[PDB]
């Protein structure tokens, strides 16, 4: 059972055609458009004439961007990642020529130029080709293309069929062909057709060539959960789309392909959020990194000059050619998330030390700096930035600013400053404020020459300290805000606080500074939109309480669903039916919706009779799978829902002076089975 | 883990497997203890049912069978036992007219092992579980007090 | 319990990490469903002894015994007895017994109720198969069968017998000849009608039926509230909020903090399920005891001492209660002890 | 069972980490006290007939 | 642990001990519940006898 990008079962597949000028009654056509890629593509093609040759992959399909090309010509297949300048209508060259010294001279009519080629791959030709007949597509070829983490992955299958205009039903398992390390951003694609009749095009500008009714199918992959069945050889022989219908959802909570007669509580394989949301406040102003990082003088390490950074946008991109950072270490936050976060408070803490002491600006360090000068705390939650600055802090005579402390009677506490400049008697004799035997002035000046080892060269350190409170945000990242879809089970990110649920207008009242509210369980249940100040509450995307009633997969495939504690009119709103597959909405609305005391039962025909209970639904209702041959003519079996009976109703003829006395007996022998032991194990 | 990582780093991954496998074993043992209790209860019930249905005849209702218990036979089964309960089950249920304490000779007459059924204009006495009527004699009956019983019909009591 | 909704919520990142972690979910739910069907089997074994729904006779006096307080009242929609109506009130049942629809927690104005603090976290409460009106149909059939047949309907078909003519044998069974009843029939019927009046008025003052039935209602409700509150435990992670970890840290570092939460919450679920199994055993024992007491006190007359009542057992009447049953045991209790020489 | 004395002993550092960890201790003790009163109820039901 | 390591690194080692000892307490309490049930059964049998 895996979550990955799969082609959903019974999903929409677009059907494209070609000219068939020799079969369309003297009528042609040219249509192989450019299609999106969309996280992966499923391509199928029933063909007989070997007109499909390959594909193009890329984004702009120009020389200003690299692209990928696949051409199976006859012997060997050619895969190139060069910089192609494709034509507006690309196709392959020659078709054939009989004894004219021009047999199979295939010239590329695809691109005007190819340059800066990075990848080149040649191997044996795909499934089959060079067939020529009609009225039968003797070969169905399927392909799945993926492009993840730099690799281009192709999976294919080749099966023999004979149909006319149908993508034949059935199960399909494609095997891996190639994983190519091409590493290119791919957004669009297009198909290569072989259209030629002794020449590529007509005499001057028309097709007027061989067009053998090219037709292919295109489907797109979606993030889904599948249950695959591997055989002895490791070949996938069966699968279940957990998000297809209530029966598949049941075969996924019970990881099995067969289900017994009963009622089953079910996990949520149903909805998937499709779009995300960013709602950041109006800051529109960049932080003063040009004056914080790039200043004439920095503070001394012992006088380290904390300053704060209020409303501004934190975009570290501006310093990419401005400065090079030798140290950039973040605590309590990851460096790749600094763009998606908003902070309520920020501080700076700039100073200058030597290059060998930059390691002492970590939380649990010891040393001259970490003991007497700076002392970061234990729960820091910030980033530490450092960079060599010998070009501004070193002078040819020496730079004797930037003092530092060397003698202190006790270690500094976290974030404590000290400028005491007293005399520090080291022995036991009194000091009298005079530098003498065991009395040293405690501050000493660094000496920063340009002819120094990289361990004695000056380094500028900046220690950003931020917090994440329920206050309004002051510093935000460079994320760009999107719109506000507020009904449709989206991913959201408001002030760096992410999540996934259903947004909805709320009636809760927040304090003026509050940005979100929690529940008894520490889960965000309401958030304030920082762009409209509106409070709106969050609802989980998953609806629990769905039980699926089945008569057994080896008996039938129709089921009934029970939505526990849901009004029958609010079922499509509770399960988000509009976001479900069409085979799910069959069980949200219905011809036969029955409102039990437990919940809404959709899929079973409520009868007025009563029987002994077969499958217990609850609250007095049971359900069974009964035929209707006596209920209707040529009627098939279905699922009925009735109120179970407690037995035959009876009455006793009681009176003052009447007794019933038996005249005959009936010796009966009944059995009783009792387990006495169980298997003992060690 | 032991092929790719060195002992210092492999110990971190192994300690996770050790913890989870110990928890898997703990869960198994707890479930086994619970089921062993549930089956010891049934084994005690079966040890009671044997000594009270096979080595005797129980007056407890619905304990050995359904009707009035007569006898029982044990049969061994895999990890269990089967009891064949033989009961009585009276079944013909014919109505009669009855009354207590027939009043004869100025004194009440109650039956011992009887209910005082009545034919058409004729009165008899029967045991409760089987229609077998006798004549109301001095040994089918005992006498106590005057005729104040709430019905007390009149009869002969020969 | 929906496993992913409790542990992960709506988190494809967490829902992906819970997959490769383990398959405990299926094991945890197998145990909870075995408990659920046992709760229906208990009620069946206690109340569905007889499969004949005997109608209550139109007569309402049986040699002086009133029975009007223990027989079903046809006025109000619930066809329960006066005392059964009195019993369903002393038990608060401040839980999901009182239905809370899903629309009640979608549209909310103040703060989320606990009933759907656990609903939104994957903890549902399934309703019992037998309606409380079906339990009352079963008890009313047993009372009718008893007061109109005595021993007979438990051992076979119901054989009609006059009531006072039946209590004569009930007296013969405890060692008291028949005439003692007929000679004290009016006093005996009066002592019977007074004791039921006393239990009626005593079931309105002290709330003592709350003893064992409310105790199991409070236990189950409290376990779910504990399971909910335990979602704010850190278990060694930097936070108990999953969307806080997922906002600040990257997948490589967020997986270390998430795996701690996954382990802690799986442990919390396992503890809940183990406690539920233990309590289900303790309540199956009581349900078996009640199924024995019904067939041995209501469908018969037991010679076992202190099994059906205190004195010498005469008869018993069942009354349905929320998640339980009440037995009205009628005994003999001789009280005078005058001395003699023997 | 006193929870902190078993797990942490006398350790304000540990006693502070056990706080934010979780509240199992309270549920653990709820179970042990239910057992303890049952041991008295057993003896009563057997001997105080 | 508290003598050699600092709070940031000592908390990693302490949380392992906390988890292990909490599990040890939970195992004890579960076994006690099971034995309390097994002995309540015998006490009920003795109160019947
Ligand atoms: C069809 O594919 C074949 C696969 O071999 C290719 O033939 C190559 O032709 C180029 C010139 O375009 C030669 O330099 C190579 O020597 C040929 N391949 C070999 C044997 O290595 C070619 O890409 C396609 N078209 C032609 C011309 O056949
Ligand atoms: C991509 O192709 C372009 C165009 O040829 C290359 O740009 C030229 O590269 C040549 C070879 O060194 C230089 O002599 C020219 O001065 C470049 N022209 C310009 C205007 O840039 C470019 O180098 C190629 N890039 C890669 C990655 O190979
Ligand atoms: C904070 O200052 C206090 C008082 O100045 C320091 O405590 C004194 O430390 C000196 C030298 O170790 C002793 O001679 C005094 O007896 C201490 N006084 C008291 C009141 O205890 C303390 O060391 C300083 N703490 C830090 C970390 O700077
Ligand atoms: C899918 O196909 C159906 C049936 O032809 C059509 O009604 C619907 O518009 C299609 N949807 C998409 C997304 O193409
Ligand atoms: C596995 O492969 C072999 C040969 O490739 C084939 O004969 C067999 O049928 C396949 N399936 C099995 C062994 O289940
Ligand atoms: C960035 O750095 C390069 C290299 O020194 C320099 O040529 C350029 O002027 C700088 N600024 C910009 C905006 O590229
Ligand atoms: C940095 O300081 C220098 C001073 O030499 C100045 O010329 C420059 O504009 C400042 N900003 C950047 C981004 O370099
Ligand atoms: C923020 O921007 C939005 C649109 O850009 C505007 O409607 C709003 O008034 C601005 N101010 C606040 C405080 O949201
Ligand atoms: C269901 O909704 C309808 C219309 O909103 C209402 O009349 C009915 O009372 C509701 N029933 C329940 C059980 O919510
Ligand atoms: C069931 O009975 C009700 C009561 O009159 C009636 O309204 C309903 O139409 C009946 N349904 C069927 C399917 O017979
Ligand atoms: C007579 O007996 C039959 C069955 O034996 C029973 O149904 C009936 O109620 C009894 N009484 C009368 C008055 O028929
Ligand atoms: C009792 O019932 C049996 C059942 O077949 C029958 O053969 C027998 O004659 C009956 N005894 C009578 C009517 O006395
Ligand atoms: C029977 O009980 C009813 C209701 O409690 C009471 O009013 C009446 O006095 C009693 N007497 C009868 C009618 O038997
Ligand atoms: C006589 O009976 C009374 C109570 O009925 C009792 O207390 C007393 O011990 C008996 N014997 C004597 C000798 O009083």
């Amino acid at each position: 059972l895996t979550q990955d990008l799969f082609l959903p079962f019974f999903s929409n597949v677009t059907w494209f055609h070609a000219i068939h000028v020799s079969g369309t009654n003297g009528i042609k056509r040219f249509d192989n458009p450019v299609l999106p890629f969309n996280d992966g593509v499923y391509f199928a093609s029933t063909e007989k004439s070997n007109i499909i040759r390959g594909w193009i992959f890329g984004t702009t399909l120009d020389s200003k961007t690299q692209s990928l090309l696949i051409v199976n010509n006859a012997t060997n297949v050619v895969i190139k990642v060069c910089e192609f300048q494709f034509c507006n209508d690309p196709f392959l060259g020659v078709y054939y020529h009989k004894n004219n010294k021009s047999w199979m001279e295939s010239e590329f009519r695809v691109y005007s130029s190819a340059n800066n080629c990075t990848f080149e791959y040649v191997s044996q030709p795909f499934l089959m080709d060079l067939e020529g007949k009609q009225g039968n597509f003797k070969n169905l070829r399927e392909f799945v293309f993926k492009n993840i983490d730099g690799y281009f992955k192709i999976y294919s299958k080749h099966t023999p069929i004979n149909l006319v205009r149908d993508l034949p039903p059935g199960f399909s398992a494609l095997e891996p062909l190639v994983d190519l390390p091409i590493g290119i951003n791919i957004t669009r694609f297009q198909t290569l057709l072989a259209l030629h009749r002794s020449y590529l095009t007509p005499g001057d500008s028309s097709s007027g060539w061989t067009a053998g009714a090219a037709a292919y199918y295109v489907g797109y992959l979606q993030p889904r959960t599948f249950l695959l069945k591997y055989n002895e050889n490791g070949t996938i022989t069966d699968a279940v789309d957990c998000a297809l219908d209530p029966l598949s959802e049941t075969k996924c909570t019970l990881k099995s392909f067969t289900v017994e007669k009963g009622i089953y509580q079910t996990s949520n394989f149903r909805v998937q959020p499709t779009d995300s949301i960013v709602r950041f406040p109006n800051i529109t102003n960049l932080c003063p990194f040009g004056e914080v990082f790039n200043a004439t003088t920095f503070a001394s390490v012992y006088a380290w000059n904390r300053k704060r950074i209020s409303n501004c946008v934190a975009d570290y991109s501006v310093l990419y050619n401005s400065t090079s950072f030798s140290t950039f270490k973040c605590y309590g936050v990851s460096p790749t998330k600094l763009n998606d976060l908003c902070f309520t408070n920020v501080y700076a803490d700039s100073f200058v030390i030597t290059g060998d002491e930059v390691r002492q600006i970590a939380p649990g360090q010891t040393g001259k700096i970490a003991d007497y000068n700076y002392k970061l705390p234990d729960d820091f939650t910030g980033c530490v930035i450092a960079w060599n600055s010998k070009h501004i802090d070193a002078k040819e005579g020496g730079n004797f600013n930037y003092l530092y402390r060397l003698f202190r009677k006790a270690n500094l506490k976290p974030f404590e400053r000290d400028i005491s400049t007293e005399i520090y008697q080291a022995g036991s004799k009194p000091c009298n404020g005079q530098t003498g035997l065991n009395c040293y002035y405690p501050l000493y000046r660094y000496g920063f020459y340009p002819t120094d080892g990289v361990g004695h060269q000056p380094y500028r350190v900046v220690v950003l300290s931020f917090e994440l409170l329920n206050a309004p945000a002051t510093v935000c990242g460079p994320k760009k805000s999107t719109n506000l879809v507020k009904n449709k089970c989206v991913n959201f990110n408001f002030n760096g606080l992410t999540g996934t649920g259903v947004l909805t207008e709320s009636n809760k009242k927040f304090l003026p500074f509050q940005q979100f509210g929690r529940d008894i369980a520490d889960t965000t249940d309401a958030v304030r939109d920082p762009q409209t100040l509106e409070i709106l509450d969050i609802t989980p995307c998953s609806f629990g309480g769905v039980s699926v009633i089945t008569p057994g997969t080896n008996a039938s495939n129709q089921v009934a669903v029970l939505y526990q504690d849901v009004n029958c009119t609010e079922v499509p709103v509770a399960i988000h039916a509009d976001q479900l597959t069409p085979t799910w909405r069959v069980y949200s609305t219905g011809s036969n919706v029955f409102q039990t005391r437990a919940g809404c039962l959709i899929g079973a025909e409520h009868v007025n009779n009563s029987y002994e209970c077969d499958i217990p639904i609850g609250a007095g209702i049971c359900a069974s799978y009964q035929t209707q041959t006596n209920s209707r003519s040529v009627a098939s079996q279905s699922i009925i829902a009735y109120t179970m009976s407690l037995g035959a109703e009876n009455s006793v003829a009681y009176s003052n002076n009447s007794i019933a006395i038996p005249t005959n007996f009936t010796i009966s022998v009944t059995t009783e089975i009792l387990p006495v032991s169980m298997t003992k194990t060690s | 883990i032991l092929s790719r990582l060195d002992p210092p780093e492999a110990e971190v991954q192994i300690d996770r497997l050790i913890t989870g496998r110990l928890q898997s074993l703990q869960t198994y043992v707890t479930q086994q203890l619970i089921r062993a209790a549930e089956i010891r209860a049934s084994a005690n019930l079966a040890a009671t049912k044997m000594s009270e249905c096979v080595l005797g005849q129980s007056k407890r209702v619905d304990f050995c069978g359904k009707g009035y218990h007569l006898m029982s036979f044990p049969q061994s089964a895999p990890h269990g036992v089967v009891f064949l309960h033989v009961t009585y089950v009276p079944a013909q249920e014919k109505n009669f007219t009855t009354a207590p304490a027939i009043c004869h000779d100025g004194k009440a007459h109650f039956p011992r092992e009887g209910v005082f059924v009545s034919n058409g204009t004729h009165w008899f006495v029967t045991q409760r579980n089987f229609y077998e009527p006798q004549i109301i004699t001095t040994d089918n009956t005992f006498v106590s007090g005057s005729c104040d019983v709430v019905i007390g019909i009149v009869n002969n009591t020969v | 319990v929906d496993c992913t909704m409790y542990i992960c919520g709506d988190s494809t990142e967490c829902s992906n990490l819970l997959l490769q972690y383990g398959s405990f979910c299926t094991q945890l739910n197998r145990a909870l469903t075995g408990i659920a069907v046992e709760q229906d089997k208990n009620t069946q074994e206690v109340f569905a002894q007889v499969k004949q729904i005997y109608k209550t006779p139109p007569i309402k006096d049986f040699g002086g015994f009133n029975f009007s307080q223990i027989l079903p009242d046809p006025s109000k929609p619930s066809k329960r007895s006066f005392i059964e109506d009195l019993l369903f009130n002393k038990v608060t049942l401040a839980d999901a017994g009182f239905i809370k629809q899903y629309g009640d927690c979608l549209g909310d104005i103040a703060a989320r109720d606990l009933i759907c603090a656990q609903k939104f976290n994957g903890l549902t409460v399934l309703p019992p198969l037998l309606t409380d009106e079906m339990i009352a149909q079963y008890t009313s059939a047993l009372l009718a069968g008893t007061i109109t047949s005595g021993w007979t309907f438990g051992a076979g078909a119901a054989l009609q017998i006059p009531f006072a003519m039946q209590m004569a044998y009930r007296f013969n069974g405890i060692g008291v000849t028949q005439n003692v009843l007929y000679e004290n029939q009016k006093l005996i019927a009066n002592q019977f009608n007074s004791a039921i009046g006393k239990i009626q008025d005593s079931l309105s003052s002290t709330a003592s039926a709350l003893g064992k039935l409310q105790d199991v209602v409070n236990q189950n409700a409290q376990a779910l509230n504990t399971l909910v509150k335990q979602l704010s435990s850190n278990f060694g992670a930097i936070s108990s909020v999953l969307n806080d970890i997922l906002s600040r840290l990257d997948p490589p570092e967020a997986e270390v903090q998430i795996d701690r939460l996954i382990t802690g919450r799986l442990q919390s679920l396992q503890t809940y399920v183990t406690q539920q199994l233990i309590r289900a055993a303790e309540i199956r024992a009581s349900a078996n005891l009640a199924a024995t007491k019904m067939s041995e006190c209501v469908l018969g007359q037991s010679k076992r001492v202190d099994f059906c009542g205190k004195g010498y057992h005469l008869m018993s009447f069942p009354q349905s209660a929320p998640h339980g049953v009440v037995f009205l045991h009628v005994t003999y209790v001789p009280a005078q002890e005058k001395n003699f020489t023997t």
